[PDB]
């Protein structure tokens, strides 16, 4: 369980070479599923002494119909003045 | 001099990256965000300054028992005779869940008392067009009445008549002298209100926060809210009102707190005294007071450059360069790149551009090899 | 000219800079609680007409 | 007269400067745009202008950009790169090649 | 790079002509600029970097302005003014037709267009 | 206050970077200017770094509609690790196009397509519109049907330019030659084509003035 | 109120004036021969459209 | 630091109240108002800077000895090659006015050597025009012609060239920088450069002293103005310059001298330099050269209120008020008013409103009697 490549291969002690002293391989230690990244965009910059990463989140992905709908409603405020400032036009 | 210091401040830990379990504050004090302690030693003089939402049983019955305990000399409440008659003739009732059944009738402390003139009438129609239109932002549950005092002030009154001691009266939020102050301000139109309130969230970060604290009121409710209202959350919501209604806000809120001031500290008759204001009032009543009476806690300066480590960049420049010229020296070449650590903000590793350390103004110029493997001896020592 | 050109203003600044208690002056608040603020003269006039932010 | 300095990258020599002036027009850009949110606040090498759970405002960030960029005498590439702290500030200044 | 030479500037190496005429662009006060030395930029006067991917020793001329304004920026970068112009882009139009196959090549096309003009002129017979 | 209207200067270079623009600047007012860029860079950054975290989603989530899409992998191995999921990139939409290496065959496509509209909208959708006999105006609807098909400009324009390829007495030739043709009132194509009725621009042979003849329909 | 109003900003130049060594500051030059004066920041653009006087 | 000293600076005694036979100043001196002495003690060098008329056969022959006495180690000439050419073969000319009698001759030095592209000739037209308009506003006779080198600088060359000393020419007032300066320049037009010349006195003041100053060079002539040419008649001249063109007075005065003073400052071969320029360019370059080298002379800070009598007033409001008191204990009566001295500003000598120092904010105020004969004993002193 990582979500960093570095964090997850600067110590290994699941390898190949160990485990074959076992002779016992289970399922659920598949490479293929053992670490996966965050899904928020993630880039290196170079600090004062060291690379560092910074993220960029942009959005939220949680909203709900009832803030949607609040938020909309000046739009649907402003269409119908519009309307019939032309109807009055 | 002007004590200009910070006030109606709501950025918390700007200087941490705060994320999951790592918060920046906790919001939820229920007893210090609202209690107050002000000295001044020169009349020798104490105040108690309550912040109350008036939606709280809790912090109304801790008032009480404060007022109980302290005695004070004298006891100032933001609230009107109007509203302290209809209380005191309401009896009985001991918690807030049940005077909000009385919020209407006690909204008729509002008295809000003009004449029928042109310029009145066209005044009351625009400010109660404005008020509605402010009311529909606030978009506040019927259990969160910040602006309706309720049991608090009311205990802290029947306990100054209990115990004898003299009751002044500071008017609700909007009382005659706000009103009158709101009618010579003239702008105000509810349909400019309505544009510049859904104009004013002018920023991600902005439409975050409100968003955050009002699901959080919905969720928790009135009185936990009033409880868990902090002196951030308390800035912020000043800040909005200035977004929403500058000019309103100033004499609504400024105005308001420097009256309150000069109430608290020009004409307060003892010693002891027990203040009870709107909450969003006392970090503006605070500041005057210590202000007026020079007793800000004494804060060290911060050097805008002194959280930097330069010391550790010019250390990790300094290893850098020996790295390079090491190996350079021992490769017999030079550095392919002069940067530390490889970055795609300049696109050197796929383009013609370079990042190269080697200036020098003629062929006699000292620092030509500053930079290249021949400015370091056979030991890997600069020259 | 051969010399990439500064303004004198930006030699000074640099200059004033290159102090150890340096800080911005040209703020209404004590931000950085320096004892020896002064509270800038506010660029408003009666009308109050610019102060929408 | 004080005579301009003949070497060029007087900006990468004297680090402690440039964040100096950094911080300076960070503070002054935010100061105007968003006087609610930074007129009490120091701004400082390690201040940062994201929420409290990290994420970033893209018109804050691009103001600070528009403020670095008229300061330094310079063009930011916003596309490659987003300011969400003095520290990446600092960083995109020294990578320039040519700031003044 | 190298600094603005007053007036006394010899390139390191023969440049690419890139132009026979300047460029007349609008200066910022106190931004620094990287005029093109070896002519073969894609990014136009400035320098693109392609100097260090061609094998020459003229290297980007690295200057400012004191005072914003349009400039005559030179484009067939034998200016002695570089990066100003000084009209040596029409010594080396003169030159060029001094030479004797760029005197072959610019009658040439004189002629080429002499010979449009002849037709339209014998349009009508 | 000065005759400099091509020379204005601006405070800031990127306040209108041409002439024109910084006219247009000193017109309106460099504060407003400068506000109304920074407004629309604004903008701009802050739909393109939406469609950035989009994209990163999208990559880390489903890598193969990514590469589909031509998307690049948007992770950034600085670190040194090579990321699990990276893949060779399908570069044809982005190749293929009016903007990129493409261009002139995709300007090609455009032609052909636009011209296969025209066709169509004139010759294959109205074909269908009438299929039966029409108990009223049948003839005005199939010729409401047929005009836009039969009067193509393609068929019709180039009588204006005809000096191009007919020389004097051959234009008066044809011109005889083109009047009898269309002299069938009933021809929207004729009504549609340039007048026969004039003189070669050149030199004009036969007819002296336009109009001058000795039978309405003959030319001479 | 029953006192004269006076701005807060009033009151602090009042206060500054009350000292001896008090003198004219927003000065682009040091017209008073005063050893710590600092010449402030010119607000005059690239343009210089109004230099003209 | 930026040494932001007085400089172009025009205004004489503007302290006294001049008058009559009071002047506020003398104009006329031949050899101070032209000749200054300026020391680097960090590089040992000494500088002689000339600002010269070029109309004055007096101060040519008093450069001439100056050179020949001091025997500078360089010699720096605010002229050109075209110019020395043309005045070396010049021979046997020692009058400033039969030298002026070549000045059309000596004009041909302007060569403003340009193409004909359309740029260059819109450009051209526009400046000639130009040109035209700032000569009739300068309205200078052929007897002072400033900008066209004469006698003295002649005298400087030969004896430099004589004694084997270094030359080195600095163009005429308008040389091929100068120009380039002013082509980059847009703002240039005959009209706008009429209706700003003849906006330009937009005082009294000014129409007053270019009236002065015009009237005095007709009346005197060419070389007694010149030799009357003072340092504040100079900035008067160049401060009139920038009323009447600004952005060309920034490029021919302030640039030029700026330039003058880096040629003579960082590209000066020996030790001793005699410089000779235009006089309107010996301000900017001495100030310049006195701010790098630190060496300017010591001033007094002034204050602001140092020459208010204060003392003086106090004790005049103090036996005036002593004067009523005790008029008034004689006259069983109180003052009639408390102005020192009657004025007609105020009118109440004809009017109900009067001047009567006596406030007090209730019945218990100690200040009840303050400005009142009951505030004096019989002794008349203050109680
Ligand atoms: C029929 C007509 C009439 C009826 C209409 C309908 C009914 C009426 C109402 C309609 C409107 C309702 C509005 C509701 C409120 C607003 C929304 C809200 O509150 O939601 C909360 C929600 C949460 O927001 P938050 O986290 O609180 O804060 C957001 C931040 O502020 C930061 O966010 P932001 O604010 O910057 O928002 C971003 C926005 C910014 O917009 C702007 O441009 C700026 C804002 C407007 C400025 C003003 C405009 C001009 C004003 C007029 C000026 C003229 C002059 C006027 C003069 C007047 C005086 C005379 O830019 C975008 O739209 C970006 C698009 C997304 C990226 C595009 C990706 C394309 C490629 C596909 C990649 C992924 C593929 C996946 C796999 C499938 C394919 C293989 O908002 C968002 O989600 C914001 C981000 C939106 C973009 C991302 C999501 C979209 C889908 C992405 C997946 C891929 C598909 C993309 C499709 C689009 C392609 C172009
Ligand atoms: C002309 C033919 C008819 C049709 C046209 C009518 C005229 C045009 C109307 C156009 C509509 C716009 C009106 C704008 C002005 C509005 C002013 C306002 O709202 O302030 C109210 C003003 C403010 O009072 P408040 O703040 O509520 O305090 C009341 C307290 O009692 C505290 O009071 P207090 O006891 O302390 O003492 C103060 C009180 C003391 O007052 C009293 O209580 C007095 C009681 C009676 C004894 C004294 C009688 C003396 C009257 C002599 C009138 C001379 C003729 C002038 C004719 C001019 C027009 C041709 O005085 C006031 O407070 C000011 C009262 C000012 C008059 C209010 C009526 C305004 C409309 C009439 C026209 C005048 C406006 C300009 C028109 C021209 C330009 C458009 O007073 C009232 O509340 C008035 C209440 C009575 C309303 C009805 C008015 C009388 C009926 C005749 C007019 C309507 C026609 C009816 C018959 C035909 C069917 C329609
Ligand atoms: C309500 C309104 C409705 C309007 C409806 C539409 C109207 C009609 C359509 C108009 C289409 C406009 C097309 C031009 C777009 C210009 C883009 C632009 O403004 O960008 C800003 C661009 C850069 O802005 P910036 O960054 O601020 O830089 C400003 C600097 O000043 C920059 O200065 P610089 O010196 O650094 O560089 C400028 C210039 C400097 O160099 C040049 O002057 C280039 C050309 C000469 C170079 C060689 C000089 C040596 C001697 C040559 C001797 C042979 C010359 C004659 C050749 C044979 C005879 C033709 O260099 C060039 O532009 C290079 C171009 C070279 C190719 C030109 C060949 C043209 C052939 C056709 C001639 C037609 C003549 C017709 C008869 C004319 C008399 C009645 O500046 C310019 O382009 C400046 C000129 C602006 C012209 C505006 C448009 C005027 C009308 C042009 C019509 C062209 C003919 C008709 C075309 C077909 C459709 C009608
Ligand atoms: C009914 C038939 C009409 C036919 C005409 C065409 C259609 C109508 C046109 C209507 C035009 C309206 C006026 C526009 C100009 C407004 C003022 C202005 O700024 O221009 C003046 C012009 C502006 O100079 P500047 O902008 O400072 O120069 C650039 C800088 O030096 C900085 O230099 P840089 O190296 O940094 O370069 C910057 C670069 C950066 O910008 C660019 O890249 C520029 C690109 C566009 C260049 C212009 C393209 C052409 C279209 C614009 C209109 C001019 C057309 C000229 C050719 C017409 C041919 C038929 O721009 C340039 O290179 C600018 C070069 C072009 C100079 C302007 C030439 C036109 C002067 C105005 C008079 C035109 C009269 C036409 C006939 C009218 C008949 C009723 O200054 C003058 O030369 C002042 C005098 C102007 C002439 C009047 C005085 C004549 C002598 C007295 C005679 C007695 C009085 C008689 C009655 C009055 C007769 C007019
Ligand atoms: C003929 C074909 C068409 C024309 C072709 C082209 C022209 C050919 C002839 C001319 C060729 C030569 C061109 C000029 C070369 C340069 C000459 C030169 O050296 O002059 C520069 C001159 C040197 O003289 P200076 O040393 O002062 O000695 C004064 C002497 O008086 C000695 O004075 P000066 O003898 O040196 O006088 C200089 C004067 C020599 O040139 C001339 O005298 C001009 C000759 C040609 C024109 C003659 C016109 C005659 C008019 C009356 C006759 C009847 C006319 C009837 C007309 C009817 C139809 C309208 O220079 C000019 O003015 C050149 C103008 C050239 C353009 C001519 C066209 C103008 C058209 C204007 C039209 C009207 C305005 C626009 C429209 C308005 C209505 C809508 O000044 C400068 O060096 C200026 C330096 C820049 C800064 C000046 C700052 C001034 C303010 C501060 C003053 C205080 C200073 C500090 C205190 C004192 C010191 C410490
Ligand atoms: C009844 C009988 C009547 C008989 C009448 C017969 C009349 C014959 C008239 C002949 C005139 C020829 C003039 C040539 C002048 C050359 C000057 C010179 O040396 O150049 C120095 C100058 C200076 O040039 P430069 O010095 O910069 O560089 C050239 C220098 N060389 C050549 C040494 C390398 O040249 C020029 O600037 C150009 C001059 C004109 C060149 C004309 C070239 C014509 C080529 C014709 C090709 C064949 C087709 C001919 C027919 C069709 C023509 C349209
Ligand atoms: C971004 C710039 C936009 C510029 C504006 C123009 C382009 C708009 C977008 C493309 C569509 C253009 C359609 C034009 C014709 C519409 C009407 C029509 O079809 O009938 C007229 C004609 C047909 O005329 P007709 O013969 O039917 O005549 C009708 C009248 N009677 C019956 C009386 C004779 O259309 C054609 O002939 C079409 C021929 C095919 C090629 C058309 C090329 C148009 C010009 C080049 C466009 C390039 C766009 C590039 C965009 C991307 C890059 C920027
Ligand atoms: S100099 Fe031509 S690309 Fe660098
Ligand atoms: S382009 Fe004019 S000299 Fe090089």
């Amino acid at each position: 369980m990582f979500r960093w490549l570095f964090l997850y291969w600067y110590n290994s002690t699941d390898t190949p070479s160990a485990i074959a002293k076992v002779n016992l391989w289970s399922y659920i230690n598949l490479r293929l599923f053992k670490a996966r990244l965050s899904s928020s965009i993630a880039y290196y910059i170079l600090g004062l002494n060291n690379l560092e990463l910074k993220k960029l989140k942009i959005f939220y992905k949680n909203t709900y119909f009832d803030y949607i709908y609040l938020k909309s409603i000046p739009c649907l405020f402003l269409i119908i003045f519009f309307t019939n400032l032309y109807l009055f036009l | 001099m002007i004590s200009a210091r910070a006030v109606h401040r709501f950025l918390r830990n700007p200087n941490l990256e705060t994320g999951a379990a790592f918060r920046a504050g906790t919001r939820f004090d229920p007893f210090k965000n609202t209690l107050t302690v002000l000295k001044d030693p020169q009349n020798g003089r104490t105040l108690y300054l309550i912040g109350t939402t008036n939606s709280s049983t809790l912090l109304a019955n801790r008032t009480k028992d404060l007022v109980q305990k302290e005695k004070p000399d004298a006891v100032f409440v933001q609230t009107n005779k109007e509203w302290w008659n209809l209380a005191k003739n309401i009896q009985d009732v001991k918690c807030q869940q049940e005077l909000n059944r009385y919020n209407d009738l006690l909204s008729q402390a509002y008295t809000l008392s003009l004449d029928n003139t042109i310029r009145n009438l066209v005044f009351k129609a625009k400010f109660y067009s404005w008020l509605f239109v402010i009311n529909w932002f606030k978009a506040f549950p019927d259990d969160f009445h910040p602006f309706i005092p309720g049991l608090e002030m009311k205990f802290a009154i029947e306990e100054a008549n209990k115990q004898n001691i003299p009751v002044v009266l500071g008017g609700l939020e909007v009382d005659d002298v706000t009103l009158s102050a709101l009618k010579v301000e003239p702008r105000l139109d509810p349909f400019s209100q309505l544009y510049y309130g859904y104009r004013a969230l002018h920023n991600s970060f902005w439409r975050r926060e409100h968003f955050d604290n009002y699901a959080t009121l919905d969720v928790v409710g009135g009185e936990a809210y009033a409880e868990s209202m902090d002196r951030f959350r308390t800035n912020w919501f000043v800040k909005y009102f200035e977004k929403l209604a500058p000019y309103q806000k100033k004499i609504i809120v400024d105005q308001k707190d420097l009256d309150l001031f000069y109430a608290l500290y020009r004409d307060t008759p003892g010693k002891k005294i027990v203040a009870v204001v709107n909450q969003w009032h006392v970090p503006g009543i605070e500041n005057h007071w210590k202000s007026a009476t020079n007793t800000h806690e004494p804060l060290k300066a911060i050097n805008p450059i002194g959280d930097m480590d330069i010391n550790k960049y010019m250390e990790s420049q300094l290893v850098n360069d020996t790295l390079r010229a090491f190996v350079s020296k021992v490769g017999k070449t030079e550095p392919a790149t002069w940067k530390n650590y490889s970055t795609i903000y300049h696109k050197d590793n796929y383009e013609a551009e370079r990042v190269r350390h080697v200036a020098f103004v003629d062929h006699k110029d000292p620092h030509m090899y500053h930079g290249l493997p021949q400015d370091y001896d056979d030991n890997i020592k600069p020259k | 000219r051969k010399e990439l050109w500064r303004s004198q203003d930006a030699l000074q600044e640099e200059e004033l800079m290159v102090n150890e208690n340096w800080y911005p002056k040209n703020t209404q608040y004590n931000i950085y609680n320096q004892p020896d603020f002064i509270k800038p003269k506010s660029g408003s006039g009666a009308a109050a007409d610019d102060i929408r932010i | 007269y004080n005579f301009p300095e003949y070497r060029t990258g007087g900006v990468q020599a004297n680090p402690g400067i440039t964040a100096k002036r950094i911080i300076k027009c960070i503070g002054e850009r935010l100061r105007k745009y968003d006087p609610a949110r930074w007129e009490n606040v120091p701004i400082t090498f390690k201040t940062h202008f994201r929420d409290e759970n990290g994420y970033s405002d893209v018109a804050t960030s691009i103001q600070i950009h528009d403020a670095l960029e008229r300061e330094f005498g310079i063009d930011i590439k916003d596309r490659l790169a987003l300011v969400t702290d003095v520290e990446t500030a600092f960083y995109i200044v020294m990578s320039h090649h040519d700031p003044l | 790079s190298i600094p603005y030479q007053e007036g006394k500037y010899r390139p390191a190496s023969i440049p690419m002509v890139a132009g026979f005429f300047p460029y007349n662009c609008y200066l910022q006060q106190g931004k620094v600029y990287s005029w093109c030395s070896c002519g073969i930029s894609q990014s136009g006067p400035w320098c693109d970097g392609l100097c260090n991917s061609v094998v020459t020793r003229c290297r980007p001329v690295v200057f400012n302005v004191s005072q914003s304004g349009y400039y005559k920026i030179c484009n067939c970068k034998f200016s002695a003014n570089a990066p100003f112009c000084n009209n040596t882009h029409r010594k080396m139009v003169r030159y060029h037709h001094q030479t004797h196959r760029g005197f072959y090549e610019i009658w040439g096309a004189a002629l080429f267009v002499l010979g449009w003009v002849y037709m339209g002129f014998n349009y009508y017979t | 206050m000065s005759l400099s209207l091509f020379g204005v200067k601006n405070n800031w270079h990127k306040n209108g970077i041409w002439w024109f623009s910084k006219i247009l600047n000193k017109t309106v007012g460099e504060e407003r200017y400068d506000a109304l860029r920074v407004q629309r860079r604004i903008w701009s950054m802050r739909f393109y770094y939406a469609r950035q975290q989009c994209l990163y989603e999208l990559f880390v989530d489903h890598p193969d509609l990514a590469q589909w899409t031509g998307t690049y992998p948007k992770v950034d191995s600085s670190h040194g690790f090579p990321f699990y999921s990276t893949y060779e990139m399908y570069r044809d939409f982005q190749e293929n196009t009016l903007n990129s290496d493409g261009s002139f065959a995709q300007w090609i496509t455009l032609v052909c397509g636009i011209y296969v509209i025209h066709v169509i909208y004139n010759y294959m959708i109205p074909y269908y519109w009438v299929s039966t006999p029409l108990k009223n105006d049948e003839f005005t609807r199939l010729r409401m049907k047929d005009y836009i098909a039969s009067t193509v400009l393609e068929e019709v324009y180039g009588i204006s330019y005809a000096e191009w390829g007919w020389l004097p007495h051959d234009f008066a030739y044809n011109r005889m030659r083109g009047l009898a043709g269309y002299m069938h009132p009933d021809d929207p194509r004729a009504m549609c084509t340039s007048t026969f009725h004039r003189k070669h621009k050149y030199i004009e042979h036969e007819v002296e003035k336009v109009g001058d003849y000795h039978h309405m329909t003959y030319p001479k």
